[PDB]
Parts: structure tokens; sequence; C-alpha cells
RNA sequence: GUGAAGAGGGAAACAACCCAGACCGCCAGCUAAGGUCCCAAAGUCAUGGUUAAGUGGGAAACGAUGUGGGAAGGCCCAGAC
RNA sequence: CGAUGUCGGCUCAUCACAUCCUGGGGCUGAAGUAGGUCCCAAGGGUAUGGCUGUUCGCCAUUUAAAGUGGUACGCGAGCUG
RNA sequence: UGCUGAAAGCAUCUAAGCACGAAACUUGCCCCGAGAUGAGUUCUCCCUGACCCUUUAAGGGUCCUGAAGGAACGUUGAAGA
């Protein structure tokens, strides 16, 4: 609907691939592929890609806009990056980046080590910090969503592994 | 990894410097000697036929004496048949020795038991004897009720009954294999194996490690 | 006179090869059933097979509508008391796909050693080649 | 989780969403407001 | 009213429900209830809709932005939500 | 009613799940430990004695736990009485 | 429990798409198992004679031949009614 009437403009050194319901989109940054649903028909309007309900259909404009936010989101992906920080809360929580793994001490009697994907490029500027960057929105968010899973933060000290932009809704031991 | 078949020569024990006594289960292994090599492309599935120690030669038939020749090798007692690992292959006349279990520590055998004949329940199921007194009318060793009444006017599949007890394959797993002496063709393993004095094993190496 | 009999003897056979990539399980399986029985013919006969043999193939891309894919269930028991066991549809197609095509079959034609008869004229694979090019089958849409 | 056969919006921020056939209340400020209708 | 004292066809099977009252015979035809993808006779009939739950093919108070249709209403290019 | 042996115990068991333990979770008036409650889950496991004909129950001492029920209140052409 | 993400410019674990997730499920471990009549596979061994008939066919008979092997008998078994 409203998302979808509205076009999305690819810019300047974003090269589009249409190939039936496969759009690959390359860039700078890197490319992604995606094909759509058969109930979206999507036309490159010479300086914009449009979003229409392909007939014969049902979910024409849920379809249609779910593909939209998707490419712009790719677009946005291979001409900028995403970026997703996290930071810990709490005492020995610690941090450390090997090429494309992560080498967390999150008060276990075990190391925890965490492979990172293909696409996705980390780094900690202190131990008590990760950004990670990378193309897909889907995957660094995905990532970010299993590095909380460790220490998801605990309500009575915030302690644990938090997004660097997320509240913590704490919570008093009564007596 | 592949098995070989030795023979239960019988159980002896192991002092240790410690003081340790290890009961032993002293195991021959003549060479086993291939006669067969099946493959994916004739059979299906990659494995080995072997064959071990010898037979009289009045009596091993035509058929089997022309599968050995074809082989070219040695008859013996038998043919048994082992599954082969990936990146493991072997030739038709090699003769396999007990030095193959020179770096395994634990080993699975195969034996079959000892013929306990038609045993009761007592005995195969370690059932309860009912009661020696306090009135027993020939109910001494019985398996007293075998179902109910009415709802499943029948016994169920694989209700515990007398029968035929042992004289069948049996695996013991994970045995500590304690000495390999290839020269005089020996496996001693910690503790006890199926099969009676003089019967056939299939030592494999243990898959649970 | 008498109403004409097909005899088991005289009665003529023909192969059909049948591509099962894409088609309803159970619309192709009523028309397998009434080519296995033989209500396609004119000398039909109930107690005789007239039907034809018929090869199946790309069993294993058949489609069912709906969600059925993960919720049509494959019930059978072992004879044994707690042997009851289960298997979905798309467990049955990784396992052992040619199944989902005899039990269909199976259930669509009559009981009985002629209903059986029928059912091992029907010849499945999972692939799309078989080994019964000596028999000269024709192909069949259905 | 409560579950309940009558599920009913507790405060301003619950929010009833249907995933997977299950009426769900989820709420962004109290976690007791969450429910299941089962 | 039926059974009892009444068969036949249907409702899976099912005295008492539905259709219908067996003189006998026929390798003739029309129909009833009920049905027409296969088991299993006959429409994979036609036209227009609904359902996505295998609902159909078992059940209530109650709950819910499921979805289709209708009639009305109050904000709104003086810019609504 | 021209006979379907009706308490309890013993031995044999087997199914359900409305789960006692173990397992996985959600909320907590959940600091931790230990709990409460609900959801999923039936794979395996799931006391011995005193009294009493008893089932039950009380008591003693254990145990991870000493589950609730169906099975002709399971089981006498298997025992007991 | 989530990620991305619309329908419903937000929001949303779901509608499309993706990830994790339990002693349950299927495997993995052990045993039976081709009467799996859908009766499977592989290896090896054995037999390479003459003739008559009519109802002329997956026919019947004569003589010669008697293989691989098996069975039987006997001595018996840590196998066994
Ligand atoms: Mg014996
Ligand atoms: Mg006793
Ligand atoms: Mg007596
Ligand atoms: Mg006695
Ligand atoms: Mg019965
Ligand atoms: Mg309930
Ligand atoms: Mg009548
Ligand atoms: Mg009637
Ligand atoms: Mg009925
Ligand atoms: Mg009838
Ligand atoms: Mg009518
Ligand atoms: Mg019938
Ligand atoms: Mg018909
Ligand atoms: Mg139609
Ligand atoms: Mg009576
Ligand atoms: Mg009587
Ligand atoms: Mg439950
Ligand atoms: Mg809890
Ligand atoms: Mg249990
Ligand atoms: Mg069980
Ligand atoms: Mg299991
Ligand atoms: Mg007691
Ligand atoms: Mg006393
Ligand atoms: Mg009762
Ligand atoms: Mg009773
Ligand atoms: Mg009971
Ligand atoms: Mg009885
Ligand atoms: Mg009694
Ligand atoms: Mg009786
Ligand atoms: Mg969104
Ligand atoms: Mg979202
Ligand atoms: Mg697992
Ligand atoms: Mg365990
Ligand atoms: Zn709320």
């Amino acid at each position: 609907s409203r998302v979808a009437k509205a076009p999305v403009v690819v810019p300047a050194g974003v090269d589009v691939k249409i190939n039936g319901q496969v759009i690959t989109i390359k860039g700078k940054n890197g490319e992604l592929t995606r094909t759509l649903n058969d109930a979206v028909e999507v036309k490159h309007a010479d300086n914009t890609l449009t979003f229409g309900p392909r007939d014969g259909y049902a979910d024409g404009w849920a379809q249609a806009g779910t593909a939209r936010a998707l490419l712009n989101s790719m677009v946005i992906g291979v001409t900028e990056g995403f970026t997703k920080k996290l930071q810990l809360v709490g005492v020995g929580y610690r941090a450390a980046v090997k090429g494309n793994v992560i080498n967390l001490s999150l008060g276990f009697s075990h190391p925890v080590d965490h492979q990172l994907p293909a696409g996705i490029t980390a780094e900690c500027p202190t131990q008590t910090e990760i950004v990670l960057k990378g193309a897909d929105k889907q995957v660094i968010g995905q990532v970010a969503a299993d590095l909380r899973a460790y220490r998801r933060p605990e309500p009575y000290k915030g302690k644990g592994v938090r997004y660097a932009d997320e509240v913590v809704r704490t919570k008093e031991a009564k007596k | 990894m592949i098995g070989l078949v030795g023979k239960k020569v019988g159980m002896t024990r192991i002092f240790t410097e410690d003081g340790v006594s290890i009961p032993v289960t002293v195991i021959e292994v003549e060479a086993n000697r291939v006669t067969q090599v099946k493959d994916l492309a004739n059979d299906g599935y990659r494995a080995i036929q072997v064959t071990t120690g010898a037979k009289k030669a009045n009596r091993v038939t035509k058929p089997e004496a022309g599968h050995f020749a074809k082989a070219g090798v040695e008859a013996g007692r038998g043919l048994w048949e082992f599954r082969l690992a990936e990146g493991e292959e072997f030739t038709v006349g090699q003769s396999i020795s007990v030095e193959l279990f020179a770096d395994v520590k634990k080993v699975d055998v195969t034996g079959t038991s000892k013929g306990k004949g038609f045993a009761g329940t007592v005995k195969r199921w370690n059932f309860r004897t009912q009661d020696a007194t306090h009135g027993n009318s020939l109910s001494h060793r019985v398996p007293g009720s075998i179902g109910q009444n009415q709802t499943p006017g029948k016994v169920f599949k694989g209700k515990k009954m007398a029968g035929q007890m042992g004289n069948e394959r049996v695996t013991v797993q994970s045995l500590d294999v304690v000495r390999v002496d290839a020269e005089r063709n020996l496996l001693l393993v910690k503790g006890a194996v199926p099969g009676a004095t003089g019967s056939d094993l299939i030592v494999k190496p243990a898959v649970k490690a | 006179m008498k109403t004409f009999t097909a005899k088991p003897e005289t009665v003529k056979r023909d192969w059909y090869v049948v591509d099962a990539t894409g088609k309803t399980l159970g619309r192709l399986a009523t028309e397998l059933a009434r080519r296995l029985r033989g209500k396609h013919k004119a000398e039909y006969t109930p107690h005789v097979d007239t039907g034809d043999y018929i090869i199946v193939l790309n069993a294993d891309k058949v489609a069912v509508t709906g969600n059925k894919r993960t919720d049509k269930v494959y019930y059978h028991h072992t004879g044994h008391i707690g042997g009851i066991k289960q298997a979905t549809f798309e467990e049955m197609i990784a396992r052992r796909p040619e199944r989902v095509i005899e039990i269909a079959v199976k259930g669509m034609l009559p009981k009985g050693p002629l209903g059986r008869a029928m059912f091992r004229k029907l010849k499945v694979y999972a692939g799309n080649e078989h080994n019964h090019a000596a028999q000269q089958p024709q192909v069949l849409d259905i | 989780m409560k579950v309940r056969a009558s599920v009913k919006k507790l405060c301003r921020n619950c929010k009833i969403v249907k995933r997977d056939g299950v009426i769900r209340v989820i709420c962004s400020a109290e976690p007791k407001h969450k429910q299941r209708q089962g």
C-alpha cells in the first residue's frame, strides 16, 4: 500500500539486474540477491524500482510492500552497509576478535567462541563493546541476537549483553 | 574400522606391578586372509570377505574350494565379511594380522552365547518365584498371569515366556584391550566375552570409543 | 445369448509411462486405479484383470494442496502393543517416497486377490528413468 | 505467560497479534500482560 | 406411524429412521429416498459466490484488527489518521 | 439366574496423561540458593517395614521421586483363601 | 525465543522469507530379518546321450547315464525336549 506505492530509487554505483523474480543488486559494498514472491511485479522506471501486485493473486500489496522495504534495505546495504553495536555490562565480561571469530568471556566455566558469517565483519574498540558491520540487515540482526542470547541481560542489575540502544527495565529485589 | 576373526582360548589374569589382577580373555587371532573384495559397482557396498584357520581338504566342497582358488588362497574354517570405512581398502589375497589392533584401546567382541536350552521365566527373564509355602498348589516357578480379562482376549506380542535361552549372537562393547602379542597371534582383552571355549569371535574396534 | 466376459488368456495389456511431477496425488491415483482396473476398456469384467501396466516416475515430485505436506499423517501399526507408528508426508518423501503413490492406489483398488494383482502392475520410481524399456511403453498424460 | 480462553488488552501498550493461529497479547511495558489463548 | 407379524433400496454396519408394501419368471425400461473421483452403478456437469479451518468430518459460556457482504455515521486537500 | 466365581494379597503386567522424578521453557510480590504458578513433554524410572483381613490410612526410616487413573473396581481353566 | 518484514506509512516472530530450540519423533547402539510371494544381490560348482509315439505340446514313453551336492547310518558335542 503506502509503502509499495513509493518507488525505490536506485542510486549511482548500484548495479541492478532483474531476472524474473530474482533481483541482484550489486554495489561498492557487495552484491545481494533475492527471489521475490510470484505475486510481486517489479520494474525499473529508469531511475526507480516500482512494486505492483501481479495479477491473479491475493496478497498483492502485502507482498509488494515487503519486497519494497527489502530492496530498500538491500540498496542501503550495498551502498552504505549496516552497523549494529552491542555493549557488555558486567564484571569480567569481555570480548575479543580473531578475524571472523569472537572470543567472549561471559562468566562461564568455558570460553565462548562465535563464528561470524560471510559478509559480516566485526570489531571490538573496547573489550566491553562489539561493533559489527555488514551488508544484510537480517544477518546483522540475527548475529546480534545470537550474541545477546548467551547472556540475556538480567533485570536486577542490567548485567549481561545488551544492544547499545535498548533500554533495560530493572527490578528491585524486595523483602 | 574393520575387525578380525579369532577364537576364544580361555580366561586368565594379568598381575600388574601395582598388585592389580586384570581378568583377561585370550583370543588367538590367526592370519585372517581375504577371499573377496566387494564394491559398489558390482555389489552395491564396500566390504571384504575373509577366512581364517584351516579345514580338511576332503571336506571342503568344490564350490567353496573354487571360491578360495579364485582368490588364490588357502582355505579356512569359515567366511566372514567386514564393511569397509572410507579411505580404507584391501587386496584379495592379503593376510591381516593382529597388529591391526596394536594401537586400538577398546574393542567390541561379538560371539555366539552358550546354549541354555529351554529355559523358564525365572532363569530367562528373571521372574520372581512365587511362595514356596503358605499354600501354593503346584505353582512355585510358574509365570503367573499373562494377560487381562476380556478387554483384549489375547496375549500381547513379545510377552515374556519360556523358551530357548542362549545360543545366539551377542556383542559385548568397549572392552579394554590389554596386550597384543603378534608373535603368537594373541589378543588379551579385559573381561569376559561371549561364547564357550573354542568358539569363533569377531573383534571390531569400538564404535562408542 | 449371454453377456460377453473377458478371458485372462485372450486379454491384451499395454504399457504406459506417467510422469508424476507436479501432479495432484489423488487425482493422479484415481486415473491410475481406473486404468489398472480396466474401466477404460469395453471388455471390462469385474472378475478379470483387464488393466494396463503403468510405470510412474518422478514420484518424489508429486504435489499435494494445502498444508498436507506437513499435516498429512500416515499411521501404521507393527502388531506389537505400543506399536503405533506415524510418519508425515514429507518424511515419507524423504525416507521412502514410492509408498505414497502405492498407498493411495492400493486404497483405491479393490480388496482381494484381484486387487492385489492389479497392484502388481503398478511400478513406481522416484527418479526419471526405468529398466523397462524392453516393453516398449507408450507415454500417457494424466 | 498467562494462558486463558479470554485474552484482553490490559494496558495501553498491549497489542493483540495472531501468531500461527494463536491470539496473543504482548505488552512492551509489563511482562505480566503477555497472554496466550488456550 | 413403523416393528412385532414385513422382505427390498438408503442411512458404513444399524428390529422401531427415510423411500417403498415381495404371486412366479425374464441377461428389458422408467423412477423414489439417497446419490454421481476411486473402492462402488452414475457429472472430475455448467454458471455465480463463500471457506483456508482438512472447517467440512464432534461440543458451550466467553474471547479475537480472521474474512466476505450490506445500511448508516464523524474527521478529511480550509490537509485527516 | 438350563451359573458371567464379586474383597484383599502374590506373580505377570499393559495403556492413558489430567507428569511424581528427570528434561525444556514463560511469569513471579523471581537477589542467589530454594520456591510458587502455568505451558510443552509419557523415553525411562517411580520405597521397605510396624498395626490391621483389609484397599485406604496412621506411624517409623529412606529416596531423584515414592504419580493419578483405565484395564470384568486387570489377573482364581495362574496361586492363595 | 527471535531476525528481517509488510498487510495497517508506525508497530508486529509471519502473511512471503530466515535462525535457534527438549529425556519426546526419525537416526545413531544391539538383535532378528528376502515367505520383503515386491520371494532381491554377489561368488563358486555341476550336468553338453541316443531314440520312439500322438492328442504336436512348457507333451508322453524307452534305453543309457546318475553329476555338484545332499540325505541316511555311525562316533558324537561346552548344540539339544
Ligand atoms: Mg548348552
Ligand atoms: Mg515372592
Ligand atoms: Mg488341592
Ligand atoms: Mg509345592
Ligand atoms: Mg477382537
Ligand atoms: Mg484447557
Ligand atoms: Mg425392512
Ligand atoms: Mg433398511
Ligand atoms: Mg448408519
Ligand atoms: Mg447395507
Ligand atoms: Mg433426486
Ligand atoms: Mg466391497
Ligand atoms: Mg463408477
Ligand atoms: Mg468443475
Ligand atoms: Mg445370573
Ligand atoms: Mg450355558
Ligand atoms: Mg500435557
Ligand atoms: Mg517454571
Ligand atoms: Mg511411565
Ligand atoms: Mg512407554
Ligand atoms: Mg528416542
Ligand atoms: Mg505399607
Ligand atoms: Mg513382630
Ligand atoms: Mg472402576
Ligand atoms: Mg477385580
Ligand atoms: Mg489397578
Ligand atoms: Mg481368569
Ligand atoms: Mg482373588
Ligand atoms: Mg476363565
Ligand atoms: Mg516494519
Ligand atoms: Mg518485525
Ligand atoms: Mg538433540
Ligand atoms: Mg540419561
Ligand atoms: Zn500490557
